């Protein structure tokens, strides 16, 4: 998926 | 107080914790075991040449799959080579052994090739017409054609033809050979006298006939031979030798089993009745000087 | 008045003793497989007489059936084996990647992804040729060279464990060489899956979505970090965390080369690193669903 | 065969 | 006298981690074995039991939430 | 004068009877025939050479399966090689528009000087070339109207029995600056040209025995006896044209009928001299 | 007056200067032989008949081999006269050849079979000759053989004598002749003898059944002990003499046709005669004998 | 009585001239050529005409 | 030659 | 000719 900042 | 049991579990906890670590290593090893693909039994040989004889002359030993590239050939192509113990290298362009492959193909397919090539030579196919043209006329050296037949009783026979060559697609891949060079299978390309009309033998000979397929008629019939007999071949109103015909199990067949009533089996009139379809068939070539 | 439920809170015993029992089973299975692996699987893929540059040219040459064929894209490259899908939408499709049973491991390094790996095809029941495609990755070098011979389209297909299927069409597809880290490029989308490669995850918002966009990304393997996840922590790399080699960004919306979870449904406490590392296509079923079938086919475009 |  | 629960409550804290770790390994091995089918002449037919792990790890939280 | 003359001339008469008797003895022999046949005999001309014959000329040969000996012109070089010549052209003296039996039995004349045109019988050619195991070689020797000559050899030369219309066959062209015309020539009209003009494996044809691959009659049209195939690229038995160069306007049917060898000279160029002769193959290396 | 018995002498003595001169001149020419260059026709066979059936259309000198045992020999083929296939056995047309010869020569054969045609490279002209008794015998016995005899006077007129049957036995049998099935315009001189003679006078000039005789081998039907009284010796050459003849194809070639007893060496009709057509004092300009296979 | 000698030496000459004429012609087919010539029988007869009238 |  | 007796 994604990796938040 | 009570916990002579707390140590019990702590033991197991640490126990299987270490068990887990050991097991993951044992798993890492399995992973290395399952990285390779399955072994493909069919491999292609490294030597190459203008034809199979050329390959043989280069020390090639066993029969199998090799790439070859005739003089005028703009791209190399795969072919099955038959190399005997005597140093002879045959280039096989047609094969029948079971009914596995459908031979009712179109012009493009008989031109390009169809069926499969196996190292074990246990497979049916038709090397393209174009490849057969390119090999047989690649140079000055004349080729020889050997037709090998096998009935359903384990008996085999051959039919050799000298100066074998196939024309350009420009001339519908015409079949041409100088003369029949012998063999106990007889010269069926000379046509067969089935009795009927005195022009029998004349309209069932093949030498000098252009290739035909249901969609590209070049026979000497008013109808379409390839279309009726369901195959690709050098028709002549129509044939006496038809090795690309329908494969009949057991060989024996009749007009009642055929779709149009005519003999469309794998026949060789000069060896067996037209109502007897061969069990195996092989069409291979080799430089003529190699047989002398 | 103090040890009311602790004599009971020794329930741990069954949990541990169970687990210890679980470990014995696991230890066994691994060995059994370890043994089965003394002898390898085999195939006998006899080669079709017809050949060509790619599957398109071959079907134009009479290659009607879908099976393994031998192609030679160029006169300088060695002829190699590939699976041709000659039935799906006009045929002439050259399979680049294929998933369908988990028979092959996709969590591989850079060299394997570069050379290619897996089983191109296997034998059909009796038949003497390999008509069924195996699980495999053609090879980045080959794929690049194939997409660069001319305009190339890309068809990606997938199916859930319930029978359903959707697809992703890209009229334009390109993969640069190794020197360019096999940078991907796609356009002209159409289909029923969802434009995951160009738009990112549909469930995500703002920069979250944009960071799962695949178009333009470089190729990454767990031993070669080229993702768009700029960080110095060696543990924080997309490939390592999500499974296989892919054009990871930060990280993905689609993960065709992820882990083959059986049944489809999986969770974070099932995943090695707790991330969505399955054969995922977020735009169709979210990240917690591993497809039953996933494939990537390529074919010359139009000119 | 022959086709008459 | 009370030096007991701090050990028990910490142990159960560790089992749940072994439980989650085990579920992962169960699944990791189930997937590693299958990737062997297309490499080894044979594949071990097996089966994962997620219901069981989830039942126990479910049951654990009931115990973990006492004090 | 009295009897002084009835004796003078009665004595003269006795000497006259004497010289006359001498004349008689000098007039008993036939004119001297310049053409003589040599005594040596064999299966072919090579066999005769192997027997010490030294010059080229007329000899009787008797192949193995032959029931009757027949005369042939042998060409013996100083090298010990003995060619059996079966065809010859050098001036338009002999007409080659003959029938089946004439090409079968032979025609023209045989000279010791080898300065005469002819066609040894088809049957004779068959008996020599196939008489035994040993294979033969055929050498076709040509010459233009510019003194230039060329050749073309064909290995394993053989002519079949009449039952098979004296079919011509050979294993392979063995070389020669004249080129392989028996392989056909690409005249450029239809892609099948080279095929329909090849002679290897062709049957013999005359106007009264059509065994060609043409719906019409090549031998009738081109006016000769030869191995036609719709029709030819080598026509050594064609009309002798003086000058070499000729046009279709001078031909009776519009097609080329001259003595051509397409791989050496245009079809509209008839040769000046022509020789067809065989020799056991092993005699050439 | 009666002294003219003088002019006859200086006359004879002069005639002799003439003769001597002429003989001496011929003697000169005979220092160099006549020559021919007969290139051999390719086609061949057992006789001329077979040869014409093999394509040999032109009348000329061919090569034939009647039997695999005998060496092939040269003979002149007449492929024009009445359907061709004729093998010339004997021929007379100019007196170029001497026929007054012994047994061996008539046995072996003699003369010129053929000579060159103007410019041509072959001998399309027959010469005067006798094939040879051995060859002739053998030819006639290979099977039913017919015989055609032609002649022509010094005026252009010509007649023939046909014998559907003809046979000559070997040497042991003194080449005994036998003919039958006559038809023609010359007169059956061979089988009936001189038409002008009567009674036994005629029969004694019959040739059918006689033996061959040469001046050095007497086998004629003139049974006498006198050595000078033998048909051949007295009539010229070799022939199937009886006592003596009605025909004589191999006699002396008198130029002009007409001749007399005081001209003949022995006072007999030793010319190229065929009594039944022109009496015994006429020597034909042309005289030939050709043979050919019959019909059964 | 020389008349019995001319009724011989004259006829003998008549036979000889003829013989030689035939003999000479017979060389036409053996030697380079035969002397072209003619025999005058008439003069011989006319010679025997007066030899006869007397 | 040939027969067009 | 003949030869009378
Ligand atoms: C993108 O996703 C992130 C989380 O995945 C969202 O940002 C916050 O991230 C922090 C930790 O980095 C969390 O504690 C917050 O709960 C997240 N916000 C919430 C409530 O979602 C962010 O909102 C997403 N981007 C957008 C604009 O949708
Ligand atoms: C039989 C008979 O009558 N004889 C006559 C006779 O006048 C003549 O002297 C004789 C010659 O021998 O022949 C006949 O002409
Ligand atoms: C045969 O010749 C004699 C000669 O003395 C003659 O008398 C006779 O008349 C002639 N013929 C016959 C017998 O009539
Ligand atoms: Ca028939
Ligand atoms: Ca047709
Ligand atoms: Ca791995
Ligand atoms: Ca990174
Ligand atoms: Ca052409
Ligand atoms: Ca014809
Ligand atoms: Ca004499
Ligand atoms: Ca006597």
């Amino acid at each position: 998926g994604h990796r938040p900042y | 107080t009570h916990d002579s049991s707390i140590r019990y579990l702590q033991e197991i906890y640490n126990s299987n914790n270490q068990k887990i670590v050991n097991l993951k290593e044992k798993v890492a090893q399995l992973e290395a075991q399952c990285q390779e693909p399955c072994k493909d039994t069919v491999q292609i040989h490294d030597i190459t040449g203008k034809d199979c004889q050329d390959i043989a002359n280069k020390g090639a030993k066993q029969s199998g799959l090799y790439f070859i590239k005739p003089l005028k050939a703009n791209q190399q192509f795969l072919v099955y080579c038959e190399i005997d113990g005597s140093g002879n290298g045959w280039t096989v362009f047609q094969k029948r052994l079971d009914g596995s492959v459908d031979f009712k193909k179109n012009w493009i397919q008989y031109k390009e090739g169809f069926g499969h090539l196996s190292p074990t030579g246990t497979t049916e196919f038709w090397l393209g017409n174009e490849k057969i043209h390119l090999i047989s006329t690649q140079s000055a050296i004349p080729y020889a054609l050997r037709v090998e037949l096998e009935d359903w009783n384990g008996r085999t026979s051959t039919a050799d033809y000298a100066m074998f060559k196939v024309g350009p697609e420009a001339d519908k891949y015409r079949l041409t050979y100088a003369y029949f060079a012998g063999g106990d299978a007889g010269d069926a390309f000379d046509g067969f006298d089935f009795g009927d009309d005195p022009s029998d033998k004349f309209f069932t000979s093949h030498n000098g006939m252009q290739f035909s397929t249901w969609d590209n008629d070049n026979d000497k019939f008013e109808g379409n031979c390839a279309e009726q007999d369901g195959s690709g071949w050098w028709m002549n109103k129509c044939h006496a030798g038809h090795l690309n015909g329908v494969y009949y199990q057991g060989g024996t067949y009749s007009k009642a089993s055929t779709p149009n009533g005519y003999d469309n089996g794998i026949i060789w009139a000069t060896w067996k009745t037209r109502w007897y379809s061969m069990k195996k068939t092989t069409m291979k070539i080799i430089p003529f000087n190699r047989l002398t | 008045v103090n040890s009311n439920i602790p004599t009971n809170l020794r329930v741990l015993r069954s949990i541990l003793e169970n687990l210890r029992s679980k470990i014995q089973k696991l230890e066994s299975d691994v060995s059994a497989q370890m043994e089965y692996c003394r002898t390898p699987c085999t195939v006998s893929c006899n080669i079709p007489v017809v050949s060509g540059k790619e599957c398109e040219e071959i079907i134009r040459k009479g290659g009607e059936t879908s099976e393994m064929y031998l192609i030679q894209p160029d006169s300088s490259v060695k002829p190699y084996r590939v699976y041709c899908d000659m039935n799906t939408e006009n045929g002439g499709w050259t399979v680049i990647q294929n998933r369908q049973d988990g028979s092959v491991d996709f969590g591989r390094k850079w060299d394997p992804y570069k050379q290619g790996f897996g089983n191109v095809a296997t034998n059909t029941d009796g038949k003497n040729y390999c008509g069924l495609p195996g699980e495999y990755w053609l090879g980045n070098d080959k794929i690049s060279q194939l997409t660069r011979m001319g305009p190339t389209e890309l068809l990606i297909e997938m199916e859930d464990w319930k029978g359903d299927k959707v697809k992703a069409h890209y009229g334009g597809f390109t993969v640069q060489n190794e020197a360019n880290k096999y940078q991907i490029s796609v356009n002209k989308y159409r289909g029923t899956a969802g434009n995951a490669l160009m738009d990112g995850a549909s469930q995500l918002m703002g920069e979250n979505r944009t960071m799962t966009i695949h178009n333009g990304m470089f190729f990454s393997t767990y031993d070669r970090d080229n993702d768009g996840w700029l960080t110095s922590d060696p543990r924080k790399q997309c490939s390592k965390e999500d499974g296989g080699g892919w054009w990871y960004n930060r990280c993905h919306a689609a993960n065709p080369n992820g882990r083959y979870y059986w049944g489809g449904q999986y969770t974070w406490d099932m995943a090695k690193h707790g991330t969505d590392d399955g054969v995922v296509w977020m735009n169709w079923k979210g990240s917690w669903y591993s497809m039953r079938k996933m494939s990537m086919k390529i074919r010359p475009f139009f000119p | 065969g022959h086709r008459p | 006298v009370i030096e007991k629960v701090q050990h028990i409550q910490l142990l159960q804290k560790n089992v749940r981690a072994q439980l989650v770790d085990m579920k992962r390994l169960e699944v990791d091995i189930d997937i590693k074995i299958r990737s062997c089918r297309g490499s080894c002449s044979r594949a071990l037919a097996r089966e994962v039991d997620l219901k069981d792990y989830e039942d126990q790890q479910k049951q654990l939280e009931q115990v973990i939430a006492k004090d």
